């Protein structure tokens, strides 16, 4: 299988999506027009599994673009690399969804969706043989949260049999639009622990404490968070764009990340953080990739790995470099550190290298962890849930849609059972 | 799912067009009961000064009717 069907949501969504296409499309050597311009063969070999050829010889992304604002969308499409989408792939309505998940899944997205169901359909039906879907949205506002997860509903009714993964953006109050965020992702979280097959959690509390302390940054924008973002999206998906033995298509990804089908949360880790712009001179060695994409200042999730266990990890190594030292060096950590390795999944700790490295780095490692520690992630968004939900408060937005409080209990509900279930397999 | 979303989308308009529903009921009745109020008031006070021209008749009838 090939073919990989691209979905970018809502204005952060769009804002990582376009980003994305950004940073992969200057690694396979496409400029703006859609055209080759590249020396190596190995940056063709599998083109396919994001782009589409029509005659030029032109190279288009198989990439829809969602919102129900035209703001954000008229911003790609002026934007750097904008010409290169599929002007029909771009679906849009006028009355945004004002950050309530309600509005982006029940009245306005529902409106909107069908449009989408058909630009899916047509790029589904070009296809050799489509692996599944990849989906950026962010949990926190309306669009990509609420109308991100209708569509992953109705993706899935149409198409069982395919891989459904996300990279998801979750919200944090240290980078913060309104308060009804904890609304928002507790309910966007109850669809994807039903809906998709893997999800990469992006959070925003662990980019902006990057952002801050390391990259010394003193106020971080989105521009700067979302570098983070295409670096570890540019990582992740590595081993789907280039010739390679391992996690070489989505469904055998999931078949070794996924011991579990509820527990399919993924902790990305970026070695070495770079800020936008300003370089970086001295190459790392393969003993500092290896400690510094294990290390907690490193993951894209604010979870410490030490207060959990490591079900399984994919690493992912970039550049020319010496795959001996790489062995070496990976099963260095796991003999240091193997109590944090569980022991009931034996080799759990698989590793890929491909001679590509980023722009503007010789060597680079992405890490992508299935932790227990994860469970950080989702009690934090619970207790800002349970803190506003316990007095009802802002919830006259989502009843105002036709929504029962019932619904919110059980998005909590789901949510905390899988909290102990993560706790279950951190104990055993 | 595809059955749940309907429903919430239908309770929505139903729970709009109560509210509107509602508000133009209310509205009609003040705005009746304010009519006939205001009405009442003014026919009592019409009376009141009907009943005056009927002591005024009365007054000049026992003048004339003394010689
Ligand atoms: N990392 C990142 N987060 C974003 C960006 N834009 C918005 N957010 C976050 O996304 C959430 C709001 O959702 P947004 O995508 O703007 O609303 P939507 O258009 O209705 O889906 C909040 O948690 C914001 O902090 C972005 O460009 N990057
Ligand atoms: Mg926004």
């Amino acid at each position: 299988m090939r073919e990989i069907v691209h979905i970018q949501a809502g204005q952060c969504g769009n804002q990582i999506g376009a980003k994305f296409w950004e940073v992969i499309s200057d690694e396979h050597g496409i400029d703006p027009t859609g055209s080759y311009h590249g020396d190596s063969d190995l940056q063709l070999e599998r083109i396919n599994v994001y782009y589409n050829e029509a005659t030029g010889n032109k190279y288009v992304p198989r990439a829809i673009l969602v919102d129900l604002e035209p703001g954000t969308m008229d911003s790609v499409r002026s934007g750097p690399f904008g010409q290169i989408f599929r002007p029909d792939n771009f679906v849009f309505g006028q009355s945004g969804a004002g950050n309530n998940w309600a509005k982006g899944h029940y009245t306005e997205g529902a409106e909107l969706v069908d449009s989408v169901l058909d630009v899916v359909r047509k790029e589904s039906e070009s296809c050799d043989c489509l692996q599944g879907f990849q989906l950026t949205h962010s949990l926190g506002g309306g669009t990509g949260s609420g109308m991100g997860t209708l569509l992953i509903s109705k993706i899935r009714e149409e198409y069982p049999d395919r891989i459904m993964n996300t990279f998801s953006v979750m919200p944090s109050p240290k980078v913060s639009d309104t308060v009804v965020e904890p609304y928002n992702a507790t309910l966007s979280v109850h669809q994807l622990v039903e809906n998709t097959d893997e999800t990469y959690c992006i959070d925003n509390e662990a980019l902006y404490d990057i952002c801050f302390r390391t990259l010394k940054l003193t106020t971080p924008t989105y521009g700067d968070l979302n570098h983070l973002v295409s670096a570890t999206m540019s990582g992740v998906t590595t081993c789907l764009r280039f010739p390679g033995q391992l996690n070489a298509d989505l469904r055998k990804l999931a078949v070794n990340m996924v011991p579990f089908p509820r527990l399919h949360f993924f902790m990305p880790g970026f070695a070495p953080l770079t800020s936008r712009g300003s370089q970086q001179y001295r190459a790392l060695t393969v003993p500092e990739l290896t400690q510094q994409m294990f290390d907690s200042k490193n993951m894209m999730a604010a979870c410490d790995p030490r207060h959990g266990r490591y079900l399984t990890v994919a690493a992912i190594f970039r550049g020319r470099m010496s795959m001996k030292e790489v062995d070496e060096q990976m099963l260095n950590v796991q003999n240091k550190n193997s109590s944090y390795f569980v022991e009931w999944i034996p080799n759990n700790v698989k590793t890929a290298v491909c001679d590509i490295p980023p722009r503007g780095l010789k060597m680079s490692a992405t890490f992508i962890g299935n932790s227990t520690a994860i469970q950080e992630l989702f009690k934090r968004i619970s207790e800002q849930f349970t803190a506003m939900f316990r007095r009802k408060a802002f919830l006259h937005w989502y009843t105002g849609e036709g929504m029962d409080e019932m619904e919110f209990t059980e998005a909590e509900s789901n949510m905390n059972d899988l909290v102990s279930e993560y706790q279950q397999y951190q104990d055993a | 799912k595809r059955e749940h979303e309907r429903e919430v989308i239908q309770k929505a308009i139903e729970e709009n067009n109560n509210f509107i529903k509602m508000a133009k009921e209310k509205l009609a009745q003040k705005m009746e009961s304010n009519k006939e109020n205001r009405e009442a008031h003014l026919a009592a006070m019409l009376e009141r000064l009907q009943e005056k021209d009927k002591h005024a008749e009365e007054v000049r009838k026992n003048k004339e009717l003394k010689e």
